[PDB]
């Protein structure tokens, strides 16, 4: 009744140990930038200055 | 796009164009004559004007090297409605740019021999300025009477070609 009482406690520590891990890899994980930057706008491309713009810009 | 130095210095180079392009008939009007000419070969070459634009978005970067064959035919059509108004209409055609000559080349300030190259035009060539873009419930503005905006000095032969018009009947 006291070693059932210690295999509670180590899964206990196992089980925050393992969280600790993931959430530590869960970090350095790339990330979209649909998440990391702006939401909506989710391309990078911009079609920035359009007064003077000549049909053949784009690539 | 850009606009000049300190110190720019002004060069051409005597060559020709090399093996694969054909020769073409350019247009050798002033800025007078073509922005006369301007609403007419507008309006017959849309298509043809169209379709370079689109050849020159389509092929990014290419670009200049692509689309030889396309900008060679908006040259040759707008020759054709430039030799047309001449033997059209080479007198009030002549009149309406004499009159734009002056006036910074102000459109403002030649309503009238305009109306009567306009006239002269959709009879013989019939081809017509439309401003696009333009709803209904919006008067063009070079048909509207008592302009605001009136010129400095209405030049004589127009007052006079007008004047004979309306006295003939055919405006």
């Amino acid at each position: 009744d006291i070693l059932n009482e210690e295999a509670k406690i180590v899964q206990a520590l196992n089980n925050q140990r393992e969280l600790t891990i993931k959430m530590h890899e869960l970090k350095r994980e790339e990330k979209d930038y649909a998440h990391s930057y702006s939401p909506l706008f989710s391309d990078p491309v911009p079609q920035g200055g359009s007064i003077g713009k000549a049909p053949g810009s784009s690539r | 796009p850009r606009e000049a130095a300190a110190h720019w210095v002004p060069f051409e180079d005597k060559a020709n164009m090399p093996d694969n392009v054909p020769d073409v008939v350019e247009v050798g009007a002033t800025s007078a004559p073509l922005l006369s000419a301007s609403y007419f070969i507008g309006a017959k070459c849309k298509p043809y004007n169209d379709d370079f634009m689109l050849c020159r978005e389509e092929s990014q970067g290419s670009g200049a090297i692509d689309c030889l064959k396309e900008g060679r035919r908006v040259t040759r059509c707008a020759v054709s409605v430039i030799e047309d108004i001449n033997k059209s209409c080479l007198d009030e055609f002549r009149l309406h740019w004499q009159c734009l000559e002056q006036n910074n080349h102000q459109l403002s300030g030649c309503r009238k021999a305009e109306a009567l190259l306009n006239k002269c035009v959709f009879t013989k060539l019939n081809l017509e300025k439309k401003i696009p873009g333009l709803r209904p419930d919006e008067e063009p503005v070079f048909l509207k009477k008592d302009p605001w905006i009136k010129p400095a000095v209405d030049d004589f032969k127009s007052v006079r070609a007008y004047a004979e018009a309306k006295k003939n009947g055919t405006l």
